[PDB]
RNA sequence: UUUGCUCCACACAAUAUAGAUGGAUACGAAUAAGGCGUCCUUGUGGCGUCGCUGAACCAUAGCAGGCUACGAAUUGCAAUGUCAUUUUGCGUGGGGAUAAAUCAUUUGUAUACGACUUAGA
RNA sequence: AGAACUGGCGAUGCGGGAUGAACCGAACGUAGAGUUAAGGUGCCGGAAUACACGCUCAUCAGACACCACAAAAGGUGUUAG
RNA sequence: GGCCAGCAUCAGUUUUGGUGGCAGGAUAAAUCCAUAGGAAUGUAGCUUGCCUCGGUAAGUAUUAUAGCCUGUG
């Protein structure tokens, strides 16, 4: 028989151990795990290497991560960064494109405008060859 | 080098008003690239312009300008309050304004 | 309320392929192909086995959860009817005058109509679709063979055959007049 | 911040497409919208035909052709829902209407421009899935508007230039970014990189 | 509102004939101190013989969650008010504390039987110990070994008002 | 009677803006799905990668921006400090084209009156 | 139709209830600034296409009390008990 | 010698931010650490048709090559 090709979504679903990045709040933009699902609209995270408070929040507040790592159903704060740190989940992370384009972007809004000058005349200088090797 | 403006465009919305009152004292200032009252206190006090076109030439020039300045934040949304010398006259409702930087504090 | 995770499976037989993608399932087998379009229900299909297909929806709560089974019978009734295809057998019931039917080539597809249903002159037409094949039977003489693949056209074929010769303005329970199906199974069978 | 704004109007809920349109114009934007046949909005289509053939009833009973006038293409459907929402019986609401170009179709002049799309007005961000919805076309055609064939004709003939124009453009762009590599190691780029760009 | 669980010590006013009455103790969830003396006097007149004039509060104490960051089963037994007679009702939620599951509570009653805070009396709140006595599919549901599910549908928040690419949904 | 008219080039003088002063920067379709790159047993394919806002991308330095391949000060501590686009007329030179309609008379396929429909160098 | 107490209209503008003598807020010299009431914040229309938990899809849904009509009796429609 | 503006230092009323110190409560409750006990949405390990270094199978086993809960300090 032929490959059946029956291929949908890979979602990321929300368990235990899937990391987020909370996007509102006090603690906005930084990394937590999730440690127990409390219902279908809320779940328990815990950041503890980020400095996040083990929290229940909504799935509002978060966003959901590509990379996940094996934690126990309700762990505690200890746990929970003793396994964040065998992970290596802040180097799993900042590897990422997402994060590469999070960092751009804080790196973009502190420029003084000397430092968006350089960037005009270095821009200029890169055009001159990029416009002269595709001629 | 093509540019030379050194202020922020801003629209003319309406006069600061209840439903069916209108009190033409108080115009309303929405400055394109403005969200939330924080951020919005960025303006406040900054001078405001509103030039037009005339066809008497007084003064060497046949294009006039109507000065003001911003004075408060309106509700939630980045529009502002703004007070002018001679109120503007309602047919600007949905013109350009120019809110310069004229009193800084950067 | 609203669920978790509602899951029904599908088992694919041998020589049998299901190729989903964007809720639209094709089903390739002997007897031949058979398309479906289920855009209309959001509910996910993951190839967990090359010998049956997984099939799930997400929260939903009590109507995605009813759809799901549709969804299922649905996926299952257009592979049995590539693995075995489908038949219905149907006969005349006639009283006094004899119900003529032929099938006959006109300008676009091959009609099939009835004549003398209880003396009437209007020559009764039915427009076939384009997956059944029609005969008739050896050894009895009342009966027609409608069959194909796609179970909706073969029972909605059967079913206009009797949706108009339907006595009016009479006693139904005095007249019974009229084709009938009679069996309901698969060809291969 | 465009002087002009083309809101290709595909899969978009009237009445919240109108509010944003109706905010905006009378800010002083001009705005045109096209593709408006492929307007959507909430309701079962027997819903919605309901109640068109509720608005068709209620004319003039003295001379009919001063009554309210039920107009049948999308583009003036969608026109019928901004103009309730402009004061249009005024000066400024009569200028705010001005501003204002509504087509069925993408027309020779918007063939060859960028089109936008409002986010609070989407049907895909709105609705929640498994509700039905009815589209402006099938409805207005239902009504008894007469074109829905022409701008379905002319309208993958359009079609068929802008996938061609996009091959070109697309082959452009992966010449470019081939030979952009070559220039992304140097020094000028890593002195770049360190400023964000 | 933002409830608080608090502890209300009263007693009637020493008299001649008793000059050493009883205490009695309510956990009240309320607001403030205020509405949570307001709703202990509301309490003990419907069990003793007492007013606010005929009595006094000897102790008003917040209490604190034990530990508010546990995810625990909590059984309610509620009584309330329809518009046809009273109603007692038995709900099983599942927050980190009394005071969140008390105002998810209030929020359903009021969703799913139009019960207003004034109709409502809140009996008992209680922990289920274990994961056999929890007895709703609501709850049962969520008590799965290794529970994953993915939200399909994503609606990204709009900043601004016009946006130049059609938005994906895709988690 | 090229005193009339039209089109062009710029030399100017008048009036009005529902409101220009870096760029309206182009696939289509789906959203319980897609975009891009590569390979290929070209398929409802395999693998990689991306989204998580356009907070982008492109242009952007030069007396309102010069000369060469030195200048800008004294618009005096701010006073838009004027640069855009339709209408219109005049002047110069440089081409180009040579008409109908209405009234009056008449018809009656029309008609209260106008209007309609006919005819007449 | 006839009484009892209070408040009001008559004699009274103003903000709200689209509009209304009586309802809600509040009673008035001429202006400026600030803050609010009753009511609201998609657009007309000044102000959150806010946030949080649920319910409902109606082939005449429903949406600010007075207030501008609604019952008895049914529906394994859906949800909770 | 005045009228129209701009800035500074003030005065009255007000509006909107940043930051410091102190006090209270179960002298916050938590987290964290130490100790004792416990169980399962049962972790190693041990039985267990083939067999994925005991994984699918389903028992045993309360920390073991993960952890959790409760009490006490």
């Amino acid at each position: 028989s032929t490959d059946s090709i029956v291929k949908a979504s890979n979602w990321r679903l929300v368990e235990v151990g899937r990391v987020v990045l909370i996007k509102k709040g006090q603690s906005a933009g930084k990394l937590a795990a999730i440690v127990e699902i409390i219902d279908q609209k809320k779940v328990l995270i815990d950041g503890p290497k980020a400095g996040v408070p083990r929290q229940a929040i909504n799935l509002g507040q978060v966003v959901l991560t590509p990379l996940t790592f094996a934690l126990p159903r309700g762990a505690r704060t200890a746990t929970v960064s003793k396994k964040w740190a065998a992970a290596a989940v802040c180097e799993k992370w900042a590897a990422s494109s997402w994060a590469k384009k999070i960092a751009q972007r804080e790196r973009r809004a502190a420029l003084t405008d000397f430092e968006r000058f350089q960037v005009m005349v270095l821009r200029k200088q890169k055009r001159y060859t990029v416009k002269k090797a595709l001629a | 080098a093509e540019s030379h403006r050194l202020y922020v465009k801003g629209k003319h919305l309406s006069y600061q008003r209840s439903k069916r009152v209108n009190n033409p004292n108080v115009s309303l200032i929405k400055i394109e690239g403005v969200a939330t009252p924080q951020d919005a206190q960025f303006y406040l006090g900054k001078r405001i312009a509103y030039v037009y076109r005339a066809s008497k030439e007084v003064r060497g020039s046949k294009i006039r300008v109507m000065w003001g300045k911003v004075t408060r934040t309106h509700g939630n949304s980045g529009v502002v309050r703004a007070t002018f010398r001679n109120n503007l006259p309602a047919k600007t409702f949905g013109a350009s304004v120019r809110i310069f930087l004229y009193p800084s504090n950067i | 309320m609203k669920y978790i995770q509602t899951e029904q499976q599908i088992e694919v037989p041998e020589g049998v392929t299901v190729s989903i993608k964007s809720r639209i399932v094709k089903v390739v087998g002997p007897r031949g192909t058979l398309t479906k379009n289920l855009k209309h229900i959001d509910v996910t299909f993951t190839k967990v086995n090359n010998q049956l297909i997984k099939v799930a929806v997400h929260n939903g709560g009590r109507k995605h959860v009813a759809a799901l089974r549709t969804v299922k019978s649905l996926v299952d009734n257009m592979i049995t009817g590539v693995t075995k295809g489908y038949k219905y057998k149907m006969r005349y019931v006639y009283a006094h005058f004899p119900i003529n039917v032929n099938i006959v080539e006109k300008d676009g597809a091959k009609f099939i109509e009835v004549r003398n249903f209880l003396g009437d002159k209007k020559i009764r037409n039915v427009p076939v679709r384009d997956g059944v094949t029609i005969e008739f039977s050896t050894n009895v003489k009342d009966e027609i063979v409608l069959s194909g693949n796609s179970v909706e056209d073969v029972s909605q074929n059967a079913a206009d055959l009797q949706q108009i010769c339907r006595v009016r303005n009479k006693d139904i329970r005095k007249f019974l007049d009229g084709i009938y199906v009679s069996h309901k199974g698969f060809i291969t069978e | 911040s465009q002087p002009v704004v083309v809101i290709d109007a595909k899969d978009h809920l009237l009445g919240r497409l109108a509010s944003t349109i109706a905010k905006q114009v009378l800010n002083g934007q001009k705005i045109v919208v096209v593709r408006a046949e492929a307007l959507n909005i909430s309701g079962e289509f027997f819903r919605n035909k309901l109640k068109y053939h509720d608005f068709l009833r209620k004319a003039t009973a003295f001379n009919k052709t001063r009554g309210p006038f039920h107009f049948r293409a999308p583009s003036r459907i969608l026109y019928k829902a901004i103009r309730g929402m402009v004061s249009h019986k005024t000066a400024r609401g009569k200028a705010a209407l001005e501003r204002l170009k509504i087509f069925e179709g993408i027309p020779p002049p918007y063939d060859k421009k960028k089109r936008v799309v409002v986010p609070q007005a989407l049907r895909v961000l709105r609705l929640k899935p498994g509700r039905k919805y009815t589209t402006l076309g099938k409805l207005s055609t239902s009504v008894g508007w007469k074109y829905e064939d022409v701008v379905a004709k002319l309208e993958d003939k359009r079609k068929v230039r802008s996938a061609e124009y996009y091959a070109k453009k697309r082959a452009f762009t992966k010449k470019v970014s081939s030979a952009s590599a070559a220039a992304s190691e140097s020094d000028v780029a890593k002195q770049l990189a360190s400023f964000g760009y | 509102a933002h409830f608080k669980e608090y502890q209300v010590i009263g007693r009637r006013l020493p008299t001649e004939s008793v000059p050493e009455p009883k205490l009695f103790r309510m956990r009240i969830f309320a607001s403030n101190e205020v509405i949570a003396k307001s709703r202990y006097w509301y309490f003990l007149q419907k069990l003793h013989k007492v007013k606010k004039a005929s009595g006094e509060i000897v102790s008003i104490n917040q209490i604190n969650e034990a530990h508010p960051t546990k995810v625990k089963n909590f059984g309610v037994w509620v009584r309330y008010d329809s518009r046809s007679g009273t109603h007692n009702m038995y709900k099983e939620i599942r927050d980190v504390s009394r005071v969140a599951a008390v105002e998810t509570l209030y929020q359903d009653m009021a969703a799913r039987h139009r019960a207003r805070f004034r109709s409502i009396h809140i009996l008992k709140v209680a922990e289920i110990e274990k994961t056999a006595d929890v007895k709703r599919q609501y709850v049962k549901q969520f008590l799965t070994k290794d529970l994953k599910f993915p939200l399909p549908h994503r609606v990204q928040k709009s900043t601004k008002t016009f946006s130049y690419k059609r938005p994906s949904t895709f988690y």
